[PDB]
């Protein structure tokens, strides 16, 4: 015959390993894929699509659940308030976990790309004010007030012009390893920080309900990546 | 503001919002070299396609939102509730047409988005024990609809904060009051049963709940108005 | 600045373990040194919810087998794998005509011999697997059943007229191929109850995450 | 020699593996093979052929059975009676299995294309009337008369003019799969059906015979399919 | 669209079973451990009416082997399978010179080894095999037997001098490849009776198919 000689990993099964194997039915003639709407190719689509992030997610009695999904402002609050705040940690727990994005870096790894937030004023259309909106990449802390948020990278909001407004989250990257407990996790440590002020307080006329809800909705830009398939859940296939 | 008209039936609408155009793919009709290239499927055109319009249902504070069934939803109703019920096939597109009406001084958020094989997931029994299927009234509700019992997971066990991943479309009371939606023919088969397989759900919940002083009307009238479109039937029995 | 691994592929590849046969000499357990596989790609719990992401699938699956003693241990004893395509009757007993009908695919091989492979093809008569089904087939029992999404039956057992001399356990790997997929879903945020419905636990209904005090701390 | 790594299946025996072999006699030379009339290629050149379609399995009577052939009409029935009546099921027990088509089937587990009916009636030449021959697509129920089945696609046929008719079957499916008692069975559901009424009652003149019968022809048209090959027989190779 | 599948090539392939061996240590079944089997290819049941569906045919066979002890074990035991072409001589004995005639052809082939296999031409000195001969060789015993449809004898046996050590079973299976068929004709649609002959039992003349009550009901 042919001279060979077999070398080590040979009768091995890699269950990574994507050779090819034989063909149970030779004759059999699969029926034909025909054209069926949106398909999906890279998950990375998905990505790019706003979906809900329940910011004020601190109700958790069952019928109260659907409030996690908006926040409010009132008359009550005074100019300078801070509103709401939260992280830019799309991977970790909190508000994330309800976007599709977050749930999508749980099957991965490592990541990065710049993000990025809509928020939308469901108010009476007779209501009008302003809100400030800023950003304080990872390290710098929170802002003490209205005024040293306002000097970082901020956004003036007024609902009473525009009843959406997007912010661009410039960057994140879940690159920084960690070994903790004794399990290690690839975590953030780039917590950038979304702060949220009433810049003015909200004005309405007689009539009008003194309280508003707004809603989160974030996806990442096309610069977005993943890496490594990571199996991780916590919904399984019961018995 | 103008009025458009098919047939019998002429709706007042606006202009020409945003519309979205589900998965990109306009509802178009089907080829003569299919599974049934002999009896070929007529495609009705006269009053079958044209403007229905649903028993408008009453938006409350406290609503938890509601949903539709298709075909389910006409297949009682007029002249295309005949043709879905004695005919073995079809396929067909929709245009879904929702509109409120309400003073500036009323406040809320709708989301209304397409869900195909939408599968009703009751709450089975309520200490997960009990393998109860929804009924026949929860499953293909007709043209009233149905209302959601635990909206946050679409009574189905998947958030809703997730839905935009459907073709949706939103309605903030203070910017719109209407939302229009095109919906091709999605299904793993070029035909099927109008009566066994509802191909998709129409879907609006209050993301953003109903708000008004004292003194406003305190319910506002959501109108849903749809047309067939491209639609097809095989097999008259 | 490469996006292979967030593909279909990449994700559904791996052959992840979605079956396990049990042939024990003493035993309340597949008491005729024999038994009966139907195919379930939720054998892997993980799987589930990955592909309920999707509406509609379509793939091939490389199936490898892996068999040995409780103890994984390898003994001469030869084996018989027999795939029972959808619509062809499954052997009742170790006897059953079944294991010889040529039209039921069957591959022998030696514990020794390194894993059993073969791959199956997209079987459903319809154009892709549909994990939902908004209807019944032509308040019921047979709602979000579409029973064209079977890919077959795996009947596993001892070659020979006689029960094995060894207690045996086979295990199931399955790698998906050559994946297609259509209109994506929201991600199942519930635990799952049953193998066919999607219902739910109507009281301890959960939210999707992890949850805070203040919207206002950290 | 040459560098190898031996892969899972290996050494397997796969009784569907259509590879090659070594010849015990490498050395001789076959009979070579001559022209014979009428080599059959492939099965679906036997479908297409007409076989006598037992409607009338009614007898079973060892000396009647010649008798499952031909049904037949007479003057004793009146205007609008149902003169017979079966399914378009080639597959299924009943009338099909006499045909060969329904035999081949058999050997199958799905199929799917327009079938072919021909009726011949074998009376007196001096015979004359209308036969009403009506096809319910798959669901439609046995109408329940005549006239009604005279609004369903049909055929008037008078063997006064021709003595030959041949129906088709625009579509028959046998794909949906069933799985009963314990065994899973792809049955059809498309059991079109086809019924045959007294347009007007048989006429005769003095001198020939009040009855006559007639033969039921099928095959399938060109666009005929078969898939899945499934041996299975009662009639086996005895002991 | 595709009719791969109805072709002759495609019905006739996939190796069946049309044979088995036994040769116990201890027995009344070939007590000399070694044993002939002309080669029937109605050994797998329901092959007869398939072939029987035609009157001319022609083919190659391809034949694999499956030896075991009775609980399907392997043992370290050599074997010989001699092929006696038709017109050459079956040994009548564990020691008969025909064993050792090279125009046998013969393979060996440890228990361990994988299945035998070889190919085995079309031998018949006529055109076509025939399944059906309506005459006699030049009220007669020798109606419908063309003898020019021999294939040949297999004959197997322990190696060696002696006995073998253990009870041994072989199974014989036959891909049928190149097929080619005339003149086609009626399905049988009654019980066999023999193997030589189409006689059937004429009490029990059944109808080919189910019965019903009336022409009328369904």
């Amino acid at each position: 015959g042919f001279p060979t000689e077999l070398k080590p990993g040979t009768n091995q099964f890699l269950t990574t390993d994507d050779g090819v194997s034989a063909p149970i039915l030779p004759n059999f003639h699969p029926t034909p894929c025909i054209h069926i709407p949106g398909e999906v190719r890279n998950l990375l689509e998905l990505c790019q699509v706003e979906t809900i992030l329940e910011v004020n997610n601190v109700p958790t009695n069952a019928t109260s659940l659907m409030e996690r999904l908006r926040f409010p402002v009132s008359a009550q609050a005074g100019k300078g308030e801070l509103c709401a705040v939260f992280r830019a940690d799309p991977g970790r727990n909190g508000p994330w976990q309800s976007t599709l994005l977050g749930q999508l870096c749980g099957y991965y790894t490592q990541w990065s790309g710049s993000l990025e937030v809509t928020f939308m004023f469901t108010g009476s259309f007779m209501a009008t004010g302003k809100m400030l909106i800023a950003y304080t990449p990872p390290g710098g802390p929170l802002p003490k007030d209205r005024a040293t948020a306002m000097l970082g990278t901020h956004v003036i909001w007024d609902f009473g012009l525009q009843s959406s407004v997007t912010l661009v989250i410039p960057w994140i990257s879940n690159t920084h390893y960690r070994a903790h407990a004794r399990d290690g996790v690839f975590d953030y440590y780039t917590t950038g920080l979304v702060s949220i002020w009433y810049q003015t307080n909200y004005v309405v006329p007689i009539g009008a309900p003194n309280t508003a809800y707004i809603i989160a909705l974030a996806a990442a830009q096309k610069n977005f990546t993943m890496k490594l398939c990571k199996d991780a859940s916590d919904i399984l296939q019961t018995g | 503001v103008a009025q458009l008209t098919i047939g019998n039936s002429t709706i007042t609408t606006q202009e020409a919002a945003n519309i979205i155009v589900g998965y990109g793919e306009w509802p178009s009709y089907c080829s003569d070299s299919d599974a049934t290239a002999v009896d070929k499927p007529t495609r009705p055109d006269v009053s079958v396609n044209r403007f229905y319009t649903l028993d408008t249902k009453l938006w409350e504070k406290s609503s938890k939102g509601w949903y539709w069934k298709f075909p389910d939803v006409l297949t009682e109703t007029g002249v295309f509730g005949q043709n879905a019920q004695f005919h073995y096939l079809y396929r067909s597109g929709f245009c879904i047409h929702v509109q409120c009406n309400a003073s500036k001084f009323h406040q809320g958020a709708l989301l209304v988005a397409v869900l195909p094989e939408y599968v009703i997931g009751t709450v089975a029994g309520g200490t997960g024990t009990e393998d109860t299927h929804p009924p026949y009234k929860q499953t293909q509700p007709g043209a009233d609809g149905f209302e959601l019992q635990h909206p946050y997971v679409l009574d189905a066990g998947i958030p809703i904060s997730q839905l935009t991943v459907c073709p949706h479309q939103w309605i903030n009371l203070r910017t719109n009051n209407c939302a229009t939606i095109i919906v091709p023919y999605i299904n793993a088969l070029p035909f099927d049963s109008a009566l066994n397989h509802c191909n998709f759900g129409l879907l609006v919940v209050p993301i953003s709940p109903l708000d008004y002083d004292q003194g406003a009307t305190p319910v506002i009238p959501i109108t849903i108005t749809l047309a067939p479109m491209c639609s097809e039937f095989a097999g008259l029995r | 600045h490469s996006t292979a691994e967030t593909t279909l592929d990449s994700f559904f590849s791996r052959a992840g373990l979605v079956g396990e046969i049990d042939l024990p000499l003493k035993g309340t357990t597949n008491p005729n040194g024999y038994a009966n596989w139907d195919i379930d790609i939720t054998g892997y719990a993980q799987m589930r919810r990955k592909v309920e992401l999707f509406t509609y699938m379509r793939f091939d699956a490389e199936f490898t087998f892996v068999a040995c003693t409780p103890t994984g241990e390898v003994v001469p004893q030869l084996l018989q794998y027999m795939f029972v395509p959808p619509g062809a009757p499954k052997p009742d007993s170790r006897e059953s005509l079944a294991w010889q009908t040529a039209t039921n695919p069957s591959v022998f091989v030696k514990l020794s011999d390194p894993p059993a492979q073969v791959s199956v093809p997209f079987m459903s008569p319809a154009s892709a697997y549909q994990w939902f089904y908004d209807g019944y087939p032509t308040k019921d029992l047979e709602y979000g059943a579409m029973p064209n999404n079977m890919m077959g039956t795996f009947s596993v057992r001892t070659v020979g007229t006689s029960k094995s001399k060894y207690p045996l356990v086979v295990r199931i790997y399955m790698r998906m191929k050559h994946v297609r997929a259509w209109i994506p879903r929201p991600m199942r945020n519930q635990n799952y109850l049953f193998k066919a419905n999607p219902n739910y636990a109507g009281n301890s209904i959960k939210p999707t995450g992890a949850s805070r005090t203040a919207i206002t701390t950290l």
